[PDB]
């Protein structure tokens, strides 16, 4: 149950709002590139 | 004061107590309806009649599940409304019960300027007078305001609102 609805599938982490595939894309993908890869160090991973 | 929606779970307490003709701390939320009724099936049948009239659409088998689980998934749905069945029950409570001229929105303005509560806390204030309906009609109007004034402690004590 989501929302009164059964619903099967992804969901965003935070607001449990429904994500469909197709939509994971164009939803997160300019953030997963943000913060992967060789970037700044990020305090919040080192301890502050 | 604060307007907070009515909860399923005192809601469903309500509807079976009125229904057994026991006082809400007679049933306990853990017990189950199948438990409740001891063995008298037509009295269960109009039970889940009433909650499939007020809410909807009920869990597979709701005898078997205790008032909890029961409440829960009901509230899952529940948009906070009054009901049709709670509707009929508070319509024959304030028409059977309450002195000739003292209506439903008479009782409504009465508890309004009286303790401040909303239409969302007076919803409730109504529904645990349901739970212990007097036998007889109270003649007089103070006797009237005496019980509504005593319905709406026993509503703050189960919520636990301080006036
Ligand atoms: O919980 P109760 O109100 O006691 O339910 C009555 C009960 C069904 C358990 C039974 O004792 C009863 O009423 N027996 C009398 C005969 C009767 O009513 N027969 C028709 C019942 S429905 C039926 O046969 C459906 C089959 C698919």
């Amino acid at each position: 149950n989501l929302k009164g609805r059964p619903y099967t599938g992804w969901v965003d982490s935070k607001t449990k709002e429904p994500v469909d595939d197709k939509d994971v894309k164009a939803k997160y993908e300019t953030s997963i590139l943000e913060h992967s890869g060789i970037r700044l160090i990020e305090p919040e991973l080192f301890n502050g | 004061i604060a307007d907070e929606p009515v909860k399923a779970s005192l809601l469903l307490h309500v509807l079976v107590a009125h229904k057994l003709k026991k006082s809400l701390d007679s049933i306990p939320m853990s017990k189950t309806i199948k438990d409740l009724v001891g063995g008298k099936s037509t009295v269960q049948n109009e039970i889940l009649g009433d909650l499939g009239k007020e809410f909807g659409t009920t869990p597979e088998k709701p005898e078997e599940t205790p008032l909890e689980e029961l409440a829960e998934t009901f509230q899952d749905t529940f948009s906070g409304a009054l009901g049709k069945q709670s509707s009929s029950l508070l319509s024959r409570l304030i028409s059977s019960k309450m002195p000739g001229g003292f209506t439903i929105t008479v009782a409504r303005k009465y508890l309004q300027t009286r303790w401040g509560l909303p239409s969302g806390r007076q919803d409730g204030v109504l529904l645990v007078a349901l739970s212990n309906e007097p036998a007889a009609r109270l003649g007089s109007e103070a006797d009237a305001k005496a019980f509504l004034d005593s319905m709406a402690q026993k509503y703050a004590s189960i919520v636990g609102v301080d006036l």
